[PDB]
């Protein structure tokens, strides 16, 4: 764990070796856009924008991707909802539930899912409003993206919409799949098969699979 | 990308992967066409065309 300092709110950035590569063009990004962007109260908040540069990299077979943070209530770590009480991650639990036979269970968390990290495309928006903050995030996104991809054997992003053009924002081709959002119409998420595709991938790449039910908290 | 379609075709290429012993042109030509929708759809996938 280094840090490194930036020029507004959250002034420090922790981050694991593994992220050392972006750390100075981060910082020169992030100096540009930051007061722009803290015009307006933000999900997370901005000492929890960057949480996930804690986590390792080279341990990581996938990333699992959405566009932003939830609207409210945001934790700096995707998808994460401390008392389980966000749609999204409990779409994603009943699919895993579906998938592995665990049916008794009181949350679910990407983040604890050994070869998996949980990301987010922007990392914040304006309090309430999806997507609101892309314009400021844009540069930044794709460079630690990029990053990401260079690791992991396989990308899975979350929205058929707001990843229709992934490609063009990285650099290197890597595995992708991009599946349906948790509130997409129809129940559609509910029969997309993404989790067991990526393990599919996995194999073909001589990779372990990801074991999903270690995201279960009980 | 998304479906139980998707899913079926990986399983199969994964299984034609395992063996690689193809002993009719039918299966070869099978094996190859399927990493060609693999990488066209997904981008890139682990195997390579024989
Ligand atoms: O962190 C989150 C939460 C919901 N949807 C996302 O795309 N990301």
């Amino acid at each position: 764990m280094n840090s490194v300092t930036v020029s507004h709110a959250p002034y420090t950035i922790t981050y694991h070796d593994d992220w050392e590569p972006v750390m100075s063009q981060l910082v020169e990004f992030y100096n540009e856009v930051a007061s722009w962007l803290l015009r307006d109260e933000t999900s997370p908040i901005p000492d929890k924008f960057f949480i996930q540069l804690k986590q390792p990299l080279r341990n990581k077979r996938v990333c699992v991707c959405g566009i932003d943070p939830y609207p409210k209530d945001g934790t700096g770590v995707p998808f994460e909802s401390p008392n389980f009480t966000k749609k999204s991650i409990k779409e994603i639990a009943s699919s895993i539930s579906r998938l592995t036979g665990v049916i008794d269970y009181k949350g679910y968390n990407l983040n604890i899912i050994d070869g998996v990290i949980p990301w987010n495309y922007y990392l914040s928006c304006k309090l309430g409003e999806t997507k609101s903050h892309a314009i400021y995030w844009d540069k930044i996104s794709k460079l630690l993206l990029q990053h990401i991809t260079k690791h992991v054997s396989v990308l899975y992003c979350l929205g058929k919409t707001d990843f229709s053009n992934i490609r063009a924002k990285l650099e290197s081709p890597v595995t992708t799949i991009v599946g349906y959002h948790p509130a997409a119409r129809d129940r559609q998420f509910e029969k997309d098969r993404s989790f067991e595709i990526i393990n599919v991938l996995l194999e073909l790449d001589n990779k372990v699979p990801i074991n999903w039910a270690q995201g279960f908290i009980y | 990308m998304t479906s139980s379609a998707d899913l079926t075709n990986l399983k199969e290429l994964l299984s034609l992967y395992k063996s690689l012993r193809f002993s009719d042109s039918a299966a070869i030509e099978k094996y190859n066409s399927l990493v060609e929708w693999g990488t066209s759809t997904y981008w890139k996938i682990g195997v390579q065309k024989v």
